[PDB]
């Protein structure tokens, strides 16, 4: 008859660890999504990063391609007037 | 309003036990998700989802008041 | 009498159980806290550098419709110059 | 001769599944099938460091039982 008492408070016990488990459970599914996720998300910014990289130094060879443009008009305008003054 | 939250609120009030909300916004995840933890002997720890933070509470507001009456 | 024993040891190992059970839940709460915040600054820092990038391929397109008439304008003086020393 | 060894032998001694889940400190959850059931962890700067953590933690609550 203590039994029917020991076996009560097993079967709360029971009810709340189950209860509690199916907590833990939600808990720990969306842990390793989440973690996938952002894994995921590390190597996309990695991939993105590279590409901006990238396209700076391009930037760099554009802007250095164009002064030099700039320069070689200068300086062949200052010839073909030069010829002209000498002509 | 009435709700289950209120109805869980109303009981902790009355029984002098602690209730405690924590909410998880859908974020990258599949729904909302809320965990309730119940200062009761022994304690509980239930959880609640839902397309909305007032879903989720409201489902884990059920759950902790299924899991009382069966005790 | 002896049932009692047995009743409060079963209680205890249940304790034992829960009380292990529940600090787990609560690392995985944090856990689970930290992990999708880090979700939201990756997705956000994603698209923080996609804007970035695209900002900069409008400029590197900008100077490069520069560099274009540049070109074109050098040309035009090299064509003077050369055809100036063919008379 | 680790914790995990320990703990796995016990295992497959008394038939109760264990299963390691590890998280980047370091955290592990390991989980054991027994009588009551028992989800315990452990912390570390490694994995294998948070596994024994958490070996040695269920080993713990397997004693006190």
């Amino acid at each position: 008859g203590s039994e029917f008492e020991l076996r009560r408070q097993a079967s709360n016990y029971q009810l709340t660890l189950t209860n509690t488990r199916a907590t833990v459970n939600i808990l720990m599914e969306r842990l390793k999504k989440s973690d996938a996720d952002v894994e995921q998300y590390r190597a996309e910014l990695e991939s993105v990063q590279l590409a901006k990289g990238a396209l700076e130094q391009s930037y760099l060879v554009l802007q250095a391609d164009a002064e030099q443009l700039r320069q070689q008009l200068t300086e062949s305008q200052d010839a073909l007037n030069a010829l002209r003054s000498s002509s | 309003p009435g709700s289950m939250k209120e109805q869980l609120l109303y009981l902790s009030k009355l029984l002098d036990f602690e209730v405690n909300f924590s909410d998880y916004p859908k974020g990258n995840h599949n729904e909302f998700l809320t965990i309730v933890t119940l200062s009761t002997h022994p304690p509980q720890i239930c959880h609640g989802v839902g397309k909305s933070s007032e879903e989720s509470q409201n489902d884990a507001a059920s759950n902790a008041l299924k899991i009382l009456s069966k005790l």
